[PDB]
RNA sequence: GCUCAGAUUCUGCGGUCUGAGC
C-alpha cells in the first residue's frame, strides 16, 4: 500500500543518508550507538523479568526509530527505557511506568540514591517518557507487531538433521540481527533467518544435506534466496562481528555466558 | 555488559555523584 | 592516535586540561 512492505527497508545507500547523518557525527559512531542502545534494552528487560522477546520488539523499535529521528535530538540513552516500556506492553508481559524508571535509574547510576518517587525531578522524568511514547508510536506509524527472524528459524531446525546443541545456536545469533547488525531494517525476517544459521553451523561444522527431490533445503523458508548473497551477507555479518573494538563482554551474557553449567 | 560506556556516560557518574555535597540531579535518569 | 586513573557546576549522557602504563 503506502505501502504495505516499502514501509521500513532501506538500502545501503539510504542508511547513509541516515537523518541522525545530516547531524554532525559519524557513521562508525551511530553503528555503534544502535548496538549500544539496543545493549541497554537487553540490560534492563532483563533486570525487569521480561522474555527475550520483547527485548527484541525494543531493539526492532529501536532501530526503525532513528531512521527518522536523529541521535541528535533523541538521545538513545531515554528512547531506551520509552521503548522497552511500550514493547512489553504489546508483547504481553506489562510493567509498569515506575518501575521501568526505577530499573533504568540503577542501570545508568549504579551508586545513586534510588529516586525520590515524588521529587520534582521524577514527576517531571515520567511526564517524559510519556510525550517520547507517544512520540516512539507517532513514529513506527503505529505498526507494533512486529515479525522476527526466529519465529521462522524455528521452523528449519530438525526439519534437518541438527544436533540441538548445534541448532540452537542458530536461535541464538539470531538476536544479533539485532543487537549488533543493520540486518532488520533491510532484508526480511526469512531472509536473515536463513542467514542466522548458514552462518550459524559453518562455526559448527554441520552442514545441510540437500533434499533429494530438486530443491535446495534452505529454498523452503524463502523464494528469492542465492549463497552469491548468504555468503556475501555473513561476511558483513562477521566483518562487523569483528569490526568490534573487542567489546565483547557480550550480550546476554551477564550470567548466562558459559555453556550450561559446570562452574 | 555497556551501554555504560566508559566513559562519555562513566564520567557524568562521577560529576553528578559528586555534587554529593548538596548539589542534585537536574536530570537523573 | 586507542585505553584506563585525577580535574571541570564549561554541559544532558560529549567538548576541554593534567599525569602515569602500553
Ligand atoms: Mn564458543
Ligand atoms: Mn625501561
Amino acid at each position: 500500500r503506502k505501502n504495505n512492505n516499502k514501509r521500513w527497508y532501506f538500502t545501503r545507500e539510504q542508511l547513509e543518508n541516515s537523518p541522525s547523518r545530516r547531524f554532525g557525527l559519524d557513521p562508525d559512531k551511530e553503528l555503534s550507538y544502535r548496538q549500544q542502545a539496543a545493549n541497554l534494552l537487553q540490560d534492563m528487560g532483563q533486570r525487569l523479568n521480561v522474555s527475550q522477546l520483547t527485548i527484541n520488539t525494543a531493539i526492532v523499535y529501536m532501530h526503525r526509530f532513528y531512521m527518522i529521528q536523529s541521535f541528535t535530538r533523541f538521545h538513545r540513552n531515554s528512547v531506551a527505557p520509552a521503548a522497552l516500556f511500550l514493547a512489553a506492553k504489546v508483547e504481553e508481559q506489562p510493567k509498569k511506568l515506575e518501575h521501568v524508571i526505577k530499573v533504568a535509574h540503577t542501570c545508568l547510576h549504579p551508586q545513586e540514591s534510588l529516586p525520590d518517587t515524588r521529587s520534582e525531578a521524577y514527576l517531571q522524568q515520567v511526564q517524559d517518557l510519556v510525550i517520547l511514547e507517544s512520540i516512539i508510536l507517532q513514529t513506527l506509524g503505529f505498526e507494533l507487531t512486529i515479525d522476527h527472524p526466529h519465529t521462522h528459524v524455528v521452523k528449519c531446525t530438525q526439519l534437518v538433521r541438527a544436533s540441538k546443541d548445534l541448532a540452537q545456536t542458530s536461535y541464538f545469533m539470531a538476536t544479533n540481527s539485532l543487537h549488533l547488525t543493520t540486518f532488520s531494517l533491510q532484508y526480511t525476517p526469512p531472509v536473515v533467518a536463513c542467514v542466522c544459521i548458514h552462518l550459524a553451523c559453518k562455526w559448527s561444522n554441520w552442514e545441510i544435506p540437500v533434499s533429494t527431490d530438486g530443491k535446495h533445503w534452505w529454498e523452503y523458508v524463502d523464494a528469492t534466496v542465492t549463497l552469491e548473497l548468504l555468503d556475501e551477507l555473513t561476511h558483513e555479518f562477521l566483518q562487523i562481528l569483528e569490526k568490534t573494538p573487542n567489546r565483547l563482554k557480550r550480550i546476554w551474557n551477564w550470567r548466562a555466558c558459559q555453556a550450561a553449567k559446570k562452574t | 555488559i555497556d551501554y555504560l560506556d566508559a566513559s562519555l556516560r562513566k564520567k557524568n557518574k562521577q560529576r553528578l555523584k559528586a555534587i554529593q555535597q548538596g548539589r542534585q540531579p537536574q536530570y537523573l535518569l
